């Protein structure tokens, strides 16, 4: 089905834009609390 | 100037324009409509937007550069359409020659034959390779299905004799294992490489030779590789552009610096097939979606989009189907 | 369509991590900027 | 100890189960798989998590508490389970008793009978519902489709004559709005409560009459609530733990410390209809699909999974057809 197969797609860009965002919200936390410590 | 720089998707849903105007266009096949405009971000008049690889029917694309030089080489913006906003900014010691993608896997191909592989739903470097490390430009090319299998051209053993040569490397980028090598399938150098969906056949294109030669990936067997078939050039050699696979992988097409498109036919389940007329300095891409396989979508930098029918059992030329025009 | 119905669920389930990850860097943006 | 503390999904795709072990593993039903596997959060034996409730089949999990009492009263956390990572931690001013969620609306249920609203996209709390600061504990119970509607148990106004009671109150979560207040529907407290999955009806389990009452939930006359029907209790008096509703509202499923679990038919299309056998000492979980209305899926403490089918017109016992063991 066609547009079963477009859903799935999106998942995985749904799924990836997640993922760097994550590890995006990681860094920036870290960065922060480096600052302030020091 | 004209509207160059046209790239097309995966899928054969839609294609990118570079206007030389403003930004870049994204216009959708069914129905037929502007999917995504980029604005401004120019200076000069002749300046192009060069690389834009995108995904299958997403929001995501892969964009590198926009200026001359201010900041080409070393960028790859990772962008969602809906919300135009850039997600991930990665940056590469040396200058974008092109970008291929898929569902799991995405390279970043360096003018210094080097490949980047990245698991795309972390973005962490699968592994770093260097080609001219080891031994016109490289020519890389990508299954679209998962399990995606990685073809690049790679140097022969002759450097000492002579500075340039190209045989084949097939990679599964999937478990970073390399699969196997082809000799020098060309006495020549490799002008474009063209893979199946499936990542299961190959095609290599030489600029003296002009003589496509398809390969078995992956189930070739270990002593040796097998060469499936061979193409008639025509009457004129001349270089080739683009490669694509149909996903039976019963047709290929290819196009080029030529007046005609050429259609091959594959003896999977010869000489020439069907073949699609064309302006003679204007230069087309091509494509051709799942749904069928007598269809093939036609993008050309004269304004029009094209969609021809293939006659199974004719010799005779392609059928135009549909057309629209572009902006 | 079974299978599309559970579809549109994960959907619904990716659009609320990620409105969610937008909203903690807009909390976590204004602290850095202060500090 | 045994593998206590399970928990049923909206959807009867998947339960939750803690492993008393280590962590907590949440399987799936078709095919049968260890879907998700929650790591060592522990320091000793006998210190369980409490409270996980899930989305229908998605990644997004509602978790609580680990540690008896190091953070588990005001404690929130949404993890994605194909990542394993934290989003959003949200604190609250008493200990969490019970958590239900749907496709538009998440409540928390506190132990001093507040309850939290929230709209999930933005998690902006909707409302405060002090139903202890108006006049066991309190059962609450949620539609699983949109126009999700909220019941909660609240006190009767005799609360000057005796500390407890219990009535019924109808709740719109969507807009906010209180829908219909039902009177003392029992002469005891309420033990559990069920809604139906598209919010049309709701169930009411009594400690001491062991009678359960079904009212309709908004199409009901302003003027009075409707009752519909009225179910045998069997040969004794027994607590109930957890009731569902069917997707067609025919169907109403029992369990509790009893031997046998009850299935009551609808007439909205009498005393006992399907009753499956049940180990005593032992406590169990109910669910059904969306697939069929004969499939009845059975979570059990004891490590087993069992799958009865339904009689039509027979008032005969379940007859098994599927089954599969715990870890």
């Amino acid at each position: 089905s066609k547009d079963a197969e477009k859903l799935n797609d999106e998942i995985i860009s749904l799924n990836i834009e997640n993922s760097l965002l994550q590890d995006k919200l990681t860094a920036l936390q870290a960065e922060y609390d480096k600052l302030i410590q020091r | 100037m004209a509207l160059k720089l046209l790239g097309f998707n995966q899928d054969a849903t839609c294609f990118s324009v570079i206007s030389s105007n403003k930004g870049v266009t994204i216009y959708n096949c069914d129905p037929f409509g502007k999917c995504f405009e980029l604005e401004k971000s120019t200076s000069n008049d002749e300046e192009l937007d060069f690389l834009v690889e995108m995904l299958f029917s997403t929001s995501l694309i892969a964009v590198v550069d926009k200026t001359i030089g201010a900041s080409k080489r070393k960028k790859l913006k990772i962008v969602n359409t809906k919300r135009k906003a850039t997600i991930c900014e990665l940056t590469f010691p040396h200058e974008i020659m092109d970008v291929i993608m898929n569902r799991k896997i995405i390279c970043v191909v360096l003018k210094s034959d080097q490949i980047f592989v990245y698991d795309i739903s972390c973005m962490k470097l699968l592994r770093t390779i260097d080609v001219r490390g080891e031994k016109i430009g490289v020519r890389v090319s990508l299954s679209t299905d998962n399990n995606s299998i990685l073809c690049y051209s790679s140097y022969s053993k002759s450097d000492k004799e002579n500075a340039p040569l190209n045989d084949i490397v097939v990679f599964d980028a999937l478990k970073c294992i390399q699969i196997n090598v082809l000799p020098a399938v060309h006495q020549s150098n490799i002008v474009c490489i063209a893979c199946s969906p499936d990542g299961m056949l190959m095609a290599t294109a030489s600029e003296k030779g002009t003589i496509i030669r398809v390969f078995k990936t992956i189930d070739t067997e270990n002593d040796e590789p097998i060469l499936v078939n061979e193409f008639r050039r025509g009457s004129r050699p001349s270089r080739i552009s683009e490669m694509k696979f149909n996903h039976d992988n019963t047709l290929l097409a290819c196009v080029g610096e030529s007046d005609t498109i050429h259609i091959f036919a594959l003896p999977v389940t010869q000489r020439h097939v069907a073949y699609i007329k064309i302006p003679e300095n204007a230069k087309y891409r091509i494509g051709f979606p799942k749904d069928t396989t007598n269809t093939i979508h036609i993008c050309g930098e004269d304004g029009n989009y094209l969609v021809y029918s293939i006659p199974r059992n004719e010799v005779g030329p392609c059928t135009l189907v549909k057309s629209n025009t572009f902006d």
